[PDB]
DNA sequence: TCATGATCATAGGCGGTAGCGTGCGCCAGACAGGG
DNA sequence: CCCTGTCTGGCGTCCTCTCACCCCTATGATCATGA
């Protein structure tokens, strides 16, 4: 069975990406598992903002990479090709694992 | 006139022709006017019939 | 009557050599193993190395060459100039035994090649062969955004679908 | 655009490398399932372009705010069709061929300006005679001509440093060891010196030639192709007779010849050619 | 037989010949040289670039005619584009110069 | 920082990534418990011909943009300050002001 | 169940154990023959 | 080298309209029927 392991910084081009390989494997093939949310990861990072000395003076960022597992049951003919010219939208690394 | 166009230089002179050289006729002709015209030695020719 | 390298036909020695080797005549090309997948079915054929190429030993004159044109073994002699060539046999006298190149079988492939794996929807793109392991079928090799999985396909099909 | 010369010249092989996008290889011209046509053959798409309008190959771009960027599949940057009436593709010959235009057009400009007549030119461009470059301190002259048993000669009393070839090779090496600056001086010393009639013509006639190859910027082994072109496409269409076949024009069986007798050549030169052998397939590659 | 706008063959993009193929009537050589006996100019050149050959050039003639603008855009004739690749397909290099 | 520190910095890097396998090999030996004293000592006495430089441990993490040595950051490569720039400037992908 | 025969579909450049070509004409310029 | 014959390259009106023609033959493979 085909793993795909979607993750992205933004949560709705995540989304879209999740909804559009959904429909790649659903007309192809069948029983499509779904798109499971794993945890986000917040990744913080405190720093001095002054140049030279102000140590209170601080700011935190985050950054949100978001997971989309989904998950392809029934591996056929058709439906597996189909991603190779099927590519998906840019800032959303995916990772497809058979077996 | 468009039949004897071209014509045959005899005397190369301080020009840049040869001695058995076919060029047509005006451009031989602007040549050695240009030349004669200061205090140079023209290019002379001879016609021919084609 | 000796050894003259022709331009021939194919694949039909035996009667133009019937014809010649009724005599003591001398033919030879060079030489190549074959391993083709011809339809779904790998082939193996130690043929001629070379197109019509072909050595044989016949007499030119009494025996005039338009009564034996009927046959195949003739395209024409090797000339480089009018006259038909007498030509060298330099693998009958001094290069008898070779073939060492390869028998890369040539332009067909052996394992871990690199040409087209999916026709049909999946091909537009030369995914590879990490090893024709048997011509029947796997799981491409595909790669996207995760492993590289090799080949997604059944027996006629990785190759040339 | 706005323009006031067309100037004509000859094409050196980068030029023909310069012009083509890619490189045909094989004879094909249309799969016959459907009409896409096979890569890369004569009608292609990865070397030539797209069939239809933005309508990649392969198929993944048809947005009007994506428009630059090119396919990854087929490779197909998704452009216009009018780019198959312009871009060229090149076939690389595997061995020299001789031009005919400069051969046999009587003047023959290969040999007047060898200073070479035209009936041994053909005897060694269609690969039955020698021709000798680089002589050496041996009893044979340059533009000498040979035969087999001469050859034979020539290689058992002179096995060494001596040197001869035959066809598109030897003529461009001949062509490539012209040396023009001693010609013309040559020449010009011996129109001053022999004063004979019909020396006077011939001669000057070919240093006419030579002036006027040397003041242009022209080479001599340019006159021989190594690298061919071909004409894209759409000018050379395939037009269909609506009966299920393709009555083809002239040009692409030409076109199919040549590939056809080259590959054959490629292979022959890979698997070794049998020692006095590989030259009738570089006869036949010369007449087609 | 008439013809405004019909269709263009393909090689060299110029209208097709004949009356069942919806054609235009050739403008030929011995009539190019009576126009040019006369010192009629721009009536050869809409008569051999934009009637005939370039295709920018007749699309910019039906937009400005559609729209009462009588004027010309010329452009260069397809047919020279061929001239210039059936030549370059040999050894011979043909350019355009400046 | 100056041209200097970062072109010292730039050899440094070169150098390690020139003498890593042979570094490493040295370090293994010299680990190696089951493995002849001598040689050993060898090995410790190689160790130190090779140039200091070559050492991973000798090479400081600065910023990619103005080489600061301080106040640096592995994702990024870049020193506070310039991160802060980027975070602010759009630059860098995901990150933003961070509340909870 | 196996073997043989018949029918249908798919695939390339004188066709042959040679010879086919044969009813334009002028000009012109180079290539070569004779002396 | 100076003629003088041979050879092989060039060229031979414009515009339009109509019509036909544009692989068949051989070999190999598969299926069905009969023994």
């Amino acid at each position: 069975r085909i793993r795909i392991r979607l993750k992205a910084f933004d949560h709705r081009l995540i989304d879209q990406a999740t909804a559009e390989i959904v429909e790649t494997a659903k007309r192809t093939g069948a029983q499509v598992r779904g798109p499971i949310p794993l945890p986000t990861r917040k990744e913080r990072f405190t720093v001095l903002i002054s140049p030279h000395v102000n140590k209170d003076a601080r700011d935190q960022y985050e950054i949100r990479t978001h997971l989309r597992l989904v998950d392809i049951v029934e591996p056929t003919e058709k439906t597996v090709d189909a991603l190779m010219r099927l590519d998906l939208a840019a800032g959303v690394d995916v990772q497809i694992s058979l077996g | 006139r468009q039949m004897l166009r071209k014509a045959t230089i005899v005397n190369a002179g301080s020009s840049d022709f040869l001695e058995g050289e076919q060029v047509e006729y005006s451009r031989v002709k602007i040549a050695n006017r240009e030349l004669e015209a200061n205090g140079k030695v023209g290019a002379t020719y001879s016609r021919d019939l084609l | 009557q000796s050894w003259y390298l022709l331009y021939c036909k194919r694949g039909q020695l035996q009667r133009a050599q019937e014809h010649l080797e009724r005599q003591a005549v001398n033919c030879l090309a060079p030489m190549i193993t074959l391993e083709k997948i011809v339809r779904g079915k790998r082939t193996a054929v130690s043929e001629p190395l070379f197109p019509n190429y072909l050595f044989v030993e016949f007499d030119p004159e009494v025996i005039h060459t338009t009564t034996i044109n009927a046959t195949r073994g003739v395209s024409h002699f090797v000339r480089f100039g009018a006259s038909p060539a007498i030509v060298p046999s330099a693998v009958i006298h001094q290069l008898s035994v070779y073939k060492p190149k390869d028998i890369v079988d040539p332009a067909t492939p052996y394992p871990g090649d690199k040409v087209i794996i999916t026709e049909g929807a999946f091909e537009g793109f030369q995914a590879i062969f990490t090893e024709p392991d048997g011509e029947a079928r796997s799981m491409l090799l595909l790669n996207l955004i995760n492993k590289e999985i090799k080949h997604s396909v059944k027996n006629t099909e990785f190759r040339k679908l | 655009e706005e323009f006031d010369a067309i100037k004509i010249a000859l094409a050196s092989p980068d030029m023909i490398r310069s012009w083509s996008f890619g490189e045909v290889k094989k004879p094909e011209t249309i799969n016959y399932r459907t009409f896409k046509p096979e890569r890369d053959g004569l009608f292609c798409a990865r070397i030539f372009g797209p069939v239809k309008d933005y309508e990649c190959l392969c198929g993944k771009y048809k947005r009007l705010k994506h428009r630059g960027v090119i396919c990854e599949k087929c490779g197909v940057e998704v452009t216009q069709t009018k780019v198959r009436r312009e871009r060229m593709g090149h076939i690389e010959l595997a061995s020299p061929t001789a031009h005919i235009w400069f051969l046999k057009s009587l003047p023959s400009r290969i040999g007047l300006l060898l200073d070479m007549p035209l009936r041994d030119i053909e005897r060694v461009l269609y690969f039955e005679s020698y021709v000798v470059i680089e002589g050496g301190m041996t009893n044979l002259e340059r533009q000498q001509i040979l035969t087999e048993e001469q050859y034979l000669d020539a290689l058992e009393e002179f096995g060494d440093e001596f040197d001869a070839k035959m066809g598109a090779e030897a003529i461009q090496a001949l062509l490539k060891s012209m040396d023009l600056e001693q010609e013309c001086e040559q020449l010009r010393e011996e129109l001053n010196e022999t004063n004979s009639e019909t020396k006077r013509k011939k001669l000057t006639k070919r240093i006419k030639l030579l002036e006027a190859f040397v003041q242009s910027g022209n080479k001599p082994e340019w006159m021989i192709l190594t690298v061919l072109p071909v004409l894209p496409p759409d000018l050379r269409p395939l037009v269909p007779l609506d009966g299920g076949r393709f009555a083809t024009s002239d040009l692409n069986d030409l076109y199919r010849r040549v590939i056809n007798r080259n590959n054959r050549l490629k292979r022959l030169l890979d698997l070794a050619a049998p020692d006095i052998i590989v030259r009738n397939e570089k006869r036949m590659l010369q007449e087609a | 037989h008439a013809r405004s706008t019909g269709s263009y063959s393909l090689v060299t993009q110029q209208p097709l010949g004949g009356k069942a193929q919806f054609g235009g009537q050739r403008f030929g050589e011995m009539e190019v040289w009576a126009l040019e006996a006369y010192g009629a100019a721009y009536t050869l050149q809409e008569m051999l670039t934009v009637k005939s050959d370039d295709v920018n050039g007749r699309t910019k003639m039906y937009k400005n005619i559609v729209d009462g603008n009588h004027q010309m855009e010329p452009g260069m004739p397809e047919s020279f584009n061929v001239l210039l690749k059936e030549i370059r397909s040999l050894g011979i290099n043909i350019e355009l110069e400046d | 920082a100056k041209q200097s520190m970062k072109a010292r910095e730039v050899k440094r890097v070169a150098l390690a990534d020139k003498y890593f396998a042979k570094r490493a090999e040295l370090k293994a030996i010299i680990s190696d418990v089951n493995a002849s004293d001598e040689d050993r000592w060898n090995a410790v006495l190689k160790l130190q011909t090779l140039p200091r430089d070559s050492s991973p441990s000798r090479q400081r993490n600065r910023c990619r943009q103005t080489g600061r040595p301080h106040g640096f950051l592995r994702k990024f490569g870049l020193s506070r300050i310039k991160v802060r720039e980027a975070a602010m400037r759009g630059e860098i992908p995901g990150l933003k002001k961070a509340s909870w």
